[PDB]
This record gives structure tokens, sequence and C-alpha cells, in this order.
């Protein structure tokens, strides 16, 4: 959480961070892209077959 | 400073929150996954 990590529990700081805009969103877009592919990495390795033998 | 005691300051605003939803074109109903918590705050 890039609003929480930068400005802890602070309204005055969080209002200043919102002037920086998409920075907080683009970091999580890359971390989510990792979180999605890490479940995809596990999906590609351990499940190659539809049937559980 | 008045009576002598040691108070830990624990930050508020704790635990992850996720949004489980179908596309807004489908429905506006959402499920909210609260990580790191039991069912209490809501
Ligand atoms: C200050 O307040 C504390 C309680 O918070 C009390 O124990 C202490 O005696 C007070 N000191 C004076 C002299 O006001
Ligand atoms: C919303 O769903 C309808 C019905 O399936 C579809 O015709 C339309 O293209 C969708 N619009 C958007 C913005 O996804
Ligand atoms: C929540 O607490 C109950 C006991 O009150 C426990 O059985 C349950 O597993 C807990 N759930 C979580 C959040 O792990």
């Amino acid at each position: 959480d890039c609003t929480m990590y930068i400005c802890g529990d602070s309204t005055e700081c969080s209002n200043l961070l919102l002037q920086y805009g998409s920075f907080c969103t683009q970091l999580n877009r890359a971390l989510t892209g990792i979180a999605v592919e890490q479940d995809k990495n596990t999906q590609e390795v351990f499940a190659q077959v539809k049937q559980i033998y | 400073p008045q009576t002598l005691e040691i108070l830990d300051i624990t930050p508020c605003s704790f635990g992850g929150v996720s949004v489980i939803t179908p596309g807004t074109n489908t429905s506006n109903q959402v499920a909210v996954l609260y990580q790191d918590v039991n069912c209490t705050e809501v």
C-alpha cells in the first residue's frame, strides 16, 4: 500500500501524496502483474493435466 | 509525562483489503476479502 507506506496514518501527508498521482497506482499495477504471473507460474508447472490421478 | 507509564504506539489502519467483483457491466455487487483479520470490523 503506497499511500500507507509513504504517509503513515497521516491526512496532511496523504493529501500531498495525491499530488503525485499515478505513481501509487503504477507500482501496484506492476506488483499485481507479478502476483498474477506467480500464480500463473505455479499454474504452468504443477498443473499440466486436467485430470487428478 | 504526568503519571509514569510506557505506552506502545501501534499504528491504526491495519490489514489488507481486496475487492472481489464481476465487471461493473455485469453487476455492482461486490465481495470484500479482508486479509490478516477475522470477521469483526466489517
Ligand atoms: C499529573 O497528572 C498525573 C495523572 O495523570 C498525576 O498522577 C500527577 O500527580 C499530576 N501532577 C501534578 C502535580 O499535577
Ligand atoms: C455489457 O454487456 C452487454 C451484454 O452482454 C454487452 O452487449 C456490452 O457490450 C457490454 N458493455 C461493456 C461496456 O462491457
Ligand atoms: C477466527 O477466530 C476463530 C476463533 O474465535 C478461529 O476458529 C478462526 O479460525 C479464526 N479465523 C481466522 C481469521 O483465522
